[PDB]
RNA sequence: CCCCACUAUGCUUAGCCCUAAACCUCAACAGUUAAAUCAACAAAACUGCUCGCCAGAACACUACGAGCCACAGCUUAAAACUCAAA
């Protein structure tokens, strides 16, 4: 059977399973990759928080939070605390274009979790609020 | 002399090219047809350089998509997964 | 917000190749114009500047395509000299 | 030597004026020949001009009656699988045979374009010419 | 006395009509390594690449089958008041005329 | 000039004010592509007809007068002295 790049539909029954569970039952790792910080929260499919880790909660301060290594460490910490609650497979939902967009996922993988899908949910207004003016540096 | 050329319109003139939707009605209720001209992953409407439509039908499709979206017939942020297996008419490849 | 989740901007991993899935997602977001929109929305672009930028980009594309067409059309003559010496 | 104002008059008028003015002692070798056998147009310099507005070139498109038949033949039976031989001054294509038969039927019958076409096709097939639509 | 109008009307080139996707017989008249210069009865010759199959058979004087695409390759370019011509015809080499 | 907070203002309703690189820096209509095309550059060169406007620089997008829901605001708009240039 040809691999489908598209995620499974909740309604349409599918045979894809991960440790016996359907796609819509897998825990979700929400990564928020800001410009100066990366925050990772693992939640259950029913939206029950299991683990949380940010670059600041891992000891990094000021500019050191906005690096790849800090996001990787936060990912490892989140993956460890999620492993301690029975999480193996995760669906990654990444929001933002910060330096830790990919390093947090790397840290999650090195912490033992298996990523089955990647979703981007970066906020894109259809021209709502007015952004701030450019910096005159 | 009878061998002189005569005035006429070009008889070898090939017919003008037509878009795939030429002569067909675009309805905002036909979510299936409108879904063939939006991105599967973002729901963004494809430009004419991708759809290959003429300006009139590009405008018709755009207006129909917006009408269906605001009147609760079509999703905005993605293509309805029920139409993901419909024939591909757009010249775009994600190498997925 | 009101839409179903895990349909838009979602990619499945093939045989644990997370890097390939991430790069495919980056390509999708780039060719759908979302990356440029996000980066251009960080600061407000004035309407006159926005219009000037779009006009410049459109005319740059047209000029570049015309130049490429001219070079490709004239490439056919670039072969070995058939009348060498004379 | 003569005047080097190539944009004033022609070589003939310049030379003739100089000769009669006494600047040139003798006529050049070509002057008498030009006198006896002049060109159709005097070679006077003229600056080509770009056309604007409603001005158009008077060059017409060369069309013949049979072109219509040819066109529709080429639209129905397509281009013949047989190859044109343009080196032969009297080459006869399948389309040209169809045209000659069409004109023959036209002068030996009525004027109904579709009927003429179908009848000519029947005649060519009877003669033994393959014609795949 | 045949007039020029009659000769033009009954000319094979005139009879051919449009030259697109028309099969013609051409003759090779010049060789430059693997470049074959072929005359097919038009104003300009066409230059084709020597086929990889039976390439040794393509020699000067050889008759070949061609698919004409354009009798003269011209195109007007941006900022030009006249067309630019490469002084060459466009055709596809099919094979040798048996 | 960077960072944070927060005003007038950007929004709606009913009134003012009447200014822009308000620019295609091309007045409106009708016509021509033949002429030597044509100071230059800009945006090929012209014709008929109408209205508006302009006659060295600066003084001066000024002063005075007049008009305006405008009150050191807008429109119209000079002179003297000075110079051989601009
Ligand atoms: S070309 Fe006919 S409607 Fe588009
Ligand atoms: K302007
Ligand atoms: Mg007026
Ligand atoms: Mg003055
Ligand atoms: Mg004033």
């Amino acid at each position: 059977t040809k691999f489908s790049i598209y995620p499974p539909i909740p309604g349409e029954e599918s045979s894809l399973r991960w440790a016996g569970k359907k796609f819509e039952e897998i825990p979700i790792a929400h990564i928020k990759a800001s410009h100066n910080n990366t925050q990772i929260q693992v939640v259950s499919a029913s939206n029950e928080p299991l683990a949380f880790a940010s670059c600041g909660t891992e000891g990094f301060r000021n500019a050191k939070k906005g690096t790849g290594i800090a996001a990787q460490t936060a990912g490892i910490a989140a993956a460890a605390r999620a492993k301690q609650k029975g999480v193996i497979h995760i669906r990654v939902v990444v929001k933002g274009l910060g330096p830790g967009r990919l390093s947090a996922m790397h840290g999650l993988i090195m912490g033992g979790l298996e990523v089955i899908s990647i979703t981007d949910n970066t906020p894109i207004p259809h021209n709502g609020c007015r952004p701030r003016k450019a910096r005159k540096l | 002399n009878e061998d002189l050329p005569i005035s006429m319109e070009n008889p070898y003139k090939e017919p003008l090219k037509k878009c795939i939707l030429c002569g067909k009605h675009v309805d905002y209720k036909n979510v299936q047809l409108l879904s063939q001209f939006v991105s599967p992953f973002t729901g963004c409407i494809y430009g004419r350089h991708i759809t290959g439509l003429c300006g009139k039908k590009q405008k018709e499709i755009t207006k129909a998509i917006k009408r269906a979206q605001i009147m609760g017939f079509m999703p905005v942020t993605y293509k309805d997964p029920a139409y993901l297996k419909d024939p591909k008419v757009c010249n775009i490849r994600y190498r997925e | 917000a009101k839409h179903l989740k895990f349909i838009a901007r979602t990619v499945m991993v093939q045989e644990g190749n997370v890097e390939s899935a991430y790069r495919t997602l980056n390509r999708i977001l780039t060719m759908d114009g979302l990356i440029e929109d996000i980066k251009h929305r960080r600061y407000y672009e004035k309407p006159c500047r926005r219009r000037q930028r779009e006009s410049y980009e459109r005319c740059r594309r047209i000029y570049n395509m015309e130049m490429a067409r001219k070079i490709n059309f004239l490439m056919r003559k670039n072969r070995a000299d058939p009348w060498q010496g004379c | 030597a003569g005047s080097r104002l190539e944009t004033v008059g022609s070589i003939f008028s310049r030379t003739r004026d100089l000769v009669r003015a006494g600047v040139l002692k003798e006529k050049p070798l070509w002057f008498d020949v030009y006198d006896a056998f002049p060109p159709l147009r005097e070679p006077v310099f003229q600056r080509p001009r770009v056309r604007y507005g409603k001005a158009k070139a008077p060059i017409q498109d060369i069309w013949y009656h049979e072109d219509r038949i040819r066109a529709k033949f080429y639209s129905v039976y397509g281009s013949g699988q047989r190859a044109f031989d343009l080196f032969n001054p009297n080459f006869k294509s399948t389309c040209q045979r169809f045209v000659e038969k069409y004109t023959e039927l036209q002068k030996l019958g009525e004027t109904d374009e579709e009927k003429l076409f179908v009848e000519t096709g029947k005649a060519l097939l009877a003669e033994g010419v393959i014609l795949r639509r | 006395v045949e007039s020029f109008a009659s000769m033009l009307r009954h000319s094979p080139l005139t009879q051919m009509g449009p030259a697109k996707d028309k099969l013609v017989i051409g003759r090779i008249f010049h060789i430059v390594e693997n470049d074959l210069y072929i005359d097919f009865g038009g104003k300009f010759h066409c230059v084709c690449r020597r086929p990889e199959v039976d390439g040794e058979k393509y020699q000067k004087g050889t008759r070949v089958r061609l698919r004409l695409l354009d009798l003269e390759l011209t195109s007007r370019f941006l900022g030009a008041t006249t067309d630019t011509t490469v002084l060459e015809a466009n055709a596809v080499l099919l094979g040798i005329q048996e």
